[PDB]
RNA sequence: UAUCAGCUUGUUGGUGGGGUAGUGGCUUACCAAGGCUUUGACGGGUAGCCGGCCUGAGAGGGUGACCGGCCACAUUGGGAC
RNA sequence: UGGUUGAUCGCGUCGGAAGUGUAAUCUUGGGGCUUAACCCUGAGCGUGCUUUCGAUACGGGUUGACUUGAGGAAGGUAGGG
């Protein structure tokens, strides 16, 4: 119920950097496997499916839960892709990643599932915990000196925190100013393509 | 030219050339191009981003394309509707449609200035 | 024999508009005169007139003069009969039809006389959906 | 038709032909192999397709295909019969579920094993 | 004088119809017609039902338009009573 | 006899009762003549909402409460208004009150010791 | 379902009695000849009904598990206490 | 199924009001289970029905006109009917 295999293979297949940089993605222009350099047809399904899989492997969400997110966004009022990206960003592991306390979303999932975090006073070990507005995520007092935590404390200045979060790095406290908007989620997929895909 | 009231069709239409009937309806923003392959390609090239298109009649690609084409040609832009009726857009056309046109135009203004 | 004089009016108007005739004429009835009046007030025809019989000397004649814009352009994009004699259509104040996404007008006969949908909705009154002229 | 015609006599749908009557509303049915043999396919095509006349527990006797390279079932072998048509075989509308009851999984399978009842090999 | 909750309110069912059988004693079969939409095609149909009323004195004849009021079961099939005759077509 | 009793609802190991009015013969979780209140005992200082006017009407018309409903009416004070008895009538204590906006505004500004204990944990990694 | 067209004689109505918690051919005596039906009676087939469930843009189509309401039944048939 | 029109009824039709449409489900707003499923709670829905008060354009009922549809009279008239 969690993808544990290599991520560079998925990034190469999907054609975009799922996470990180300056890595084995120097072989980017071609998917993994023996048949990587051949010319591709890329149907509309192919395109749509690529966008959906890009979002899925970026956020570490499997198909059933991603589908559930899709119906929630579709029911919600407003743009379906905007709401879907808003939900995926409101996931707690992504919140930790965006605040910059984790090197990657996989590391954020690791620490969240291991329970190194407090949500507004209550301990949460659910990576899919949907953080609500005005929430206060806190690092567990016992685990305020994790090696990944201190690496993040050394590196966060380079990292860019989105406008909808406030982070007290050394304190391990992520204040949620508001639930993010499409202009605030970084554009790296085609949510419109995903929405069109979930209609066929 | 195709009249778009803010990234979507102005009003529902039904076009038909030979035997290729294509139905088009406007959709709320974010709905996407819910259309079959040929009609969807026609709409995506025309620039419509929120539309519901159904293909009635024959499924031949050429005829379906012509039906989508004359369905779009049947579109009647609100200002020219007002000219037709000898009235004003505020007197003939829905306030929600006109408003959505203003927000589309202004968001367009934002994008242009940002360039 | 004649069954729906309202449908006869609508088809006469449609055929004349298609053939680019400037005027069309028909036997007069009160409901036909009302529909012609609201068509004129909504701008789908140039004008209308009820004439006392002088050729057949039998009954009043309703005559509609149509309008074509610059470069001979139709002012009527179509007209359709809804409440047929075979099957009659009645709409409530909440389920009032929308024509051409609101650009066209449905003609509804309400208890307060002939009223275009927009009007009816404002008065929260329904009735018989006569036509969908757009 | 006119509205009055529709009122007097309404629309009637089609019959919606059934495909596997012998199963009698069951996903698969148990049967006994009353005959095991081979049949030539229709044309085009050419082979020795392995089939069996089976008396299913519904009391109906039908011809069932035996998929996979390999075959052990014989006279009076208890089998499970599921739906499934063999296109180049007139009169065959059922297949025998490998790996269930007397019939056993295809010997040298390593791909699509579950469809032929082959247990995973260490 | 001071009777109990008067009015009784509780009013009974009333039907206007046409007499189609008067040839049994103290009984008239009334045909009552109602107009309803067709459930699927929306046309306004005409639904007709035969109601047996109780006509004391046999005051109504064939083709008479009558008014009946529902009552308690007066026989195996009679459940209505004649209250007036509206048109005596004769 | 007409009873005022509890109709069980909710999950396994999480009961929420509806104080309802129905006759004795009816099954426990069935159609009720009227729903009067609710009773959540799983929650802190159990929630007890009872419609005073309706419960007074049903007591005065002769509905017989179950012992549980008698306890709830004692706590709501209805069992004293009807069948006047000297009982404490301990109207439910509230199950306290949290808040979110005030805490967020308190911490947004908290700043100071937020990043301050934060550089103290910097000294901690030093100690780490 | 018309490749089922006639069905019914306590049957339809009336009066008196009886009976019942109660109206009533519910029952009885007498009198009358009605009652239902091509807008489908009678017969055959299938079926517990519904709140709902699934699907569907909707209209509809399929369905009647859990849960809830009504009904029917308790080895088969009948009967009362 | 219904040409033109006067009057009237207010059955269809339309608009209010009251009653009803249990609960659960369902839609939606809040709340609780570490999240979710799930659960609680407010509202909507419950597409109808009954009662009642209005409106009268249209459909229909009742009733009276009109002649243009339809039929008839008189005269004219063609034809392997
Ligand atoms: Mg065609
Ligand atoms: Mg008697
Ligand atoms: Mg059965
Ligand atoms: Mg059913
Ligand atoms: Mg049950
Ligand atoms: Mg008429
Ligand atoms: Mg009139
Ligand atoms: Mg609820
Ligand atoms: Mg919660
Ligand atoms: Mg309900
Ligand atoms: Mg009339
Ligand atoms: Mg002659």
């Amino acid at each position: 119920a969690r993808y544990t295999g290599p991520l560079t293979k998925k990034s190469r297949r999907l054609g975009t950097d799922l996470v990180g940089n300056d890595k084995s993605f120097e072989r980017r222009p071609y998917p993994p496997g023996v048949h990587g350099r051949g010319r591709t047809k890329d149907s509309e399904y192919s395109l749509q499916l690529r966008e959906k899989q890009k979002a899925r492997y970026a956020y570490g969400v499997l198909e059933k839960q991603f589908r559930r997110y899709y119906e929630e966004a579709d029911r919600a009022q407003g743009k379906t892709g905007d709401v879907l990206l808003q939900i995926l960003e409101s996931r707690l592991d992504n919140v930790v990643y965006r605040a910059g306390l984790a090197a990657t979303r996989r590391q954020a999932r690791q620490m969240v599932s291991h329970g190194h975090f407090l949500v507004n006073g209550k301990k949460v070990n659910i990576p899919s915990y949907r953080v609500s507005t005005h929430d206060i995520i806190d690092v567990r007092e016992k685990s305020k000196d994790l090696p990944p935590i201190v690496i993040a404390r050394e590196t966060f200045e380079t990292r860019d925190v989105p406008a909808w979060l406030e982070v007290r790095p050394n304190k391990g406290r992520i204040l949620v100013h508001q639930l993010p908007t499409r202009d605030q989620i970084v554009i790296d997929v085609n949510e419109q393509a995903i929405v069109e895909l979930y209609s066929k | 030219k195709v009249p778009l009231v803010g990234r979507t069709i102005t009003h529902p239409v039904i076009g038909e050339k030979a035997a290729g009937v294509v139905m088009l309806r406007p959709a709320s923003p974010g709905t996407g191009v819910i259309a079959g392959g040929s009609a969807r390609a026609v709409l995506e090239c025309a620039g419509v981003h929120d539309v519901l298109a159904k293909s009635l009649g024959s499924s031949n690609a050429i005829n379906v394309v012509h039906a989508t084409v004359d369905a779009l040609q049947q579109l009647e832009e609100p200002e020219e509707v007002a000219r037709r009726r000898g009235k004003s857009v505020e007197d003939i056309a829905p306030a929600a449609m006109l408003r959505a046109r203003k927000e589309a135009d202004e968001a367009a203004a934002a994008a242009r200035m940002e360039e | 024999t004649m069954t729906d004089p309202i449908a006869d009016m609508l088809t006469r108007l449609r055929n004349a508009n298609q053939a680019y005739h400037d005027q069309t004429s028909m036997p007069h009835s009160k409901i036909k005169a009302g529909i012609a009046g609201i068509l004129k007030s909504e701008g789908y025809i140039a004008d209308y007139k009820v004439n006392e019989p002088k050729e057949g000397e039998v009954g009043k004649t309703l005559t509609l003069t149509l309008k074509y814009g610059e470069n001979r352009e139709r002012s009527i994009a179509g007209v359709r009969r809804i409440s047929k004699p075979g099957l009659r259509v009645y709409a409530k104040s909440t389920a009032l039809p929308k024509v051409l996404g609101g650009l066209g007008i449905a003609i509804i006969s309400t208890s307060q006389g002939l009223l275009t949908d927009k009007q009816a909705h404002e008065k929260s009154v329904g009735g018989e959906v006569l036509a969908y002229v757009w | 038709p006119t509205i009055q015609q529709l009122v007097r006599k309404g629309r009637t749908d089609k019959i919606s032909k059934n495909k596997t009557p012998a199963l009698k509303g069951s996903p698969q049915r148990r049967g006994v192999c009353t005959r095991v043999y081979t049949t030539t396919p229709k044309k085009p095509n050419s082979a020795l397709r392995k089939v069996a006349r089976v008396r299913l527990s519904s009391g109906i006797e039908v011809t069932a295909y035996i998929p996979g390279v390999g075959h052990n079932l014989q006279e009076h072998s208890m089998v499970l019969v599921r739906g499934g048509r063999v296109k180049d075989l007139p009169g065959v509308r059922y297949k025998i579920v490998r790996g269930s009851l007397d019939t056993q999984g295809v010997k040298g399978r390593k791909q699509a094993r579950s469809r032929y009842g082959a247990k995973k090999e260490k | 004088m001071s009777e109990n909750t008067a009015e009784r309110t509780t009013r009974r069912k009333v039907r206007e119809g046409l007499v189609v059988s008067d040839k049994m004693n103290k009984t008239i079969t009334v045909m009552v017609e109602d107009r309803v939409k067709h459930p699927l095609y929306g046309k306004v149909m005409t639904k007709s039902v035969r109601l047996k009323a109780h006509d004391e004195n046999n005051e109504a004849g064939m083709g008479d338009r009558v008014r009946i009021m529902e009552t308690r079961p007066l026989s195996a099939t009679k459940r209505w009573r004649l209250v007036e005759i509206i048109e005596k077509a004769k | 006899a007409t009873k005022i009793r509890l109709k069980r609802l909710g999950k396994i190991r999480t009961p929420h009762y509806r104080v309802v009015v129905m006759d004795s013969r009816a099954k426990r979780d069935g159609r009720a003549i009227e729903e009067i209140g609710q009773y959540h005992p799983k929650a802190d200082p159990s929630v007890i909402v009872i419609d005073s006017e309706r419960v007074q009407y049903w007591l005065g018309v002769g509905a017989q409460p179950t012992e549980a409903v008698v306890a709830l009416l004692k706590r709501t004070g209805d069992w004293q208004k009807f069948t006047g008895d000297t009982s404490p009538s301990g109207v439910k204590p509230q199950p306290e009150r949290p808040n979110k906006d005030d805490l967020f505004n308190a911490a947004l500004a908290e700043a100071d010791e937020a990043p301050r204990e934060a550089i103290t944990k910097k000294s901690e990694g030093a100690a780490a």
